[PDB]
């Protein structure tokens, strides 16, 4: 349908965002709680962005599934975007991670379960995210995963795919080498995350951009003895220079690591 | 602009990456319709979600002239269709 501003009761701010604020909101018709983004047009434009807007509500409204956040719908006027997202009391998983410092290995078991599940999701509407990280993540009431923030993501038939994009520690050897990518880099970038839960950073961090290109390039770096055998072995699969030799989504899902310490639905 | 990509005696692989949108105007979904130049069948049709650009379209008879016309659906709007003559 169409929106506009009158169809929400607006709460309290639970949010400041880089371009406006999120806000908690409610639809007045149904009485259902909400988030509602709130971009001002003039910052986008200042900051080059509205691309990626366009494509994070062309991607994002079509995605329904338990570990992807909804986006119901948007709207806009004279001033400002608004996003109508799903409300996701427990915040963002980067949060978390500040706070814990590093997840145990249950926890983080059962995020990349639901990640890999969302991301199949995904790869099998050919879409791909391409920016993975604890950011992008958000926690339902239950405690369990939303990947969010599609303005990065990509349909793969409809894109040629040989520009880089993401953020800078998640970032696949493939597109800093220049390469043709595909939904492999999601595969890759989960693999990023799941040693950056274990160990509290990523494991490609250094000093300047340049160093950390060369090390993913090489695909150079080590783990801590913490680290049990299980999940050096599914991280170091999923951390392939060749994409081809990274795993499905699917094997992901059945790797014994994961089997012997998700949770129970 | 619509443009044929590829074709086969009986699929054409259409492409509008050249259509452009007004800002902040954004696409829900595509209606795309095809048949017969003139001589009557009903035009038939289909739709893809708003993130698609291009579309194959499959099962057409081969030393035909075809219209296609994709109208691009806007959340909030219906853009003007553009179209092309093609003959497999
Ligand atoms: N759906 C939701 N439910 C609950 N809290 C949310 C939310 N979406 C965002 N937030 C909160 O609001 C903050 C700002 O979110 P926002 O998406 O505006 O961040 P941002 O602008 O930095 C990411 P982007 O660069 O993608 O616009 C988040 O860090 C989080 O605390
Ligand atoms: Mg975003």
């Amino acid at each position: 349908r169409q929106w506009a501003l009158e169809d929400f009761e607006i709460g309290r701010p639970l949010g400041k965002g880089k371009f406006g604020n999120v806000y908690l909101a409610r639809e007045k018709q149904s009485k259902f709680i909400l988030a509602l983004k709130v971009l001002f047009k003039a910052q986008l434009e200042k900051a080059g962005v509205e691309h990626q807007l366009r494509r994070e509500v062309e991607i994002q409204s079509h995605l329904r599934h338990p570990n992807i956040l909804r986006l119901y719908g948007y709207f806009h006027d004279a001033t400002r975007v608004y996003l109508i997202l799903e409300y996701a009391p427990l915040g963002t998983v980067y949060r978390e991670l500040q706070k814990l410092s590093k997840f145990d290995e249950q926890r983080t078991a059962t995020y990349i379960t639901e990640l890999a599940n969302a991301l199949s999701y995904c790869h099998s509407k050919r879409v791909i995210h391409r920016d993975i990280k604890p950011e992008n993540l958000l926690l339902g009431s239950a405690g369990e995963l939303k990947i969010a923030d599609f303005g990065w993501s990509v349909h793969a038939p409809s894109s040629r795919r040989t520009t880089l994009c993401g953020t800078l520690d998640y970032l696949p050897p493939e597109m800093i080498e220049g390469r043709m990518h595909d939904e492999k880099v999601d595969l890759w970038s989960l693999g990023v995350l799941c040693y950056e839960f274990l160990v509290g950073k990523p494991p490609f961090e250094a000093n300047t951009y340049q160093e950390t290109y060369k090390r993913i390039s090489r695909v150079e770096f080590t783990f801590p003895d913490f680290v049990t055998e299980g999940a050096r072995d599914l991280i170091s699969r999923l951390l392939k220079h060749n994409p081809s030799q990274r795993p499905m989504l699917r094997e992901v899902l059945e790797h014994p690591w994961i089997t012997a310490n998700s949770s129970k639905p | 602009k619509l443009e044929v990509v590829a074709a086969t005696p009986t699929s054409l692989l259409i492409s509008w990456d050249a259509q452009t949108y007004q800002m902040y105007d954004y696409v829900s979904y595509y209606r795309i319709t095809y048949g017969e130049t003139g001589g009557n069948s009903p035009v038939q049709e289909f739709t893809v979600p708003g993130y698609y650009s291009t579309a194959t379209i499959s099962g057409l008879k081969p030393g035909v002239d075809y219209t296609i016309t994709v109208y691009a659906e806007g959340y909030y709007s219906s853009y003007s269709p553009i179209s092309i003559n093609y003959r497999t």
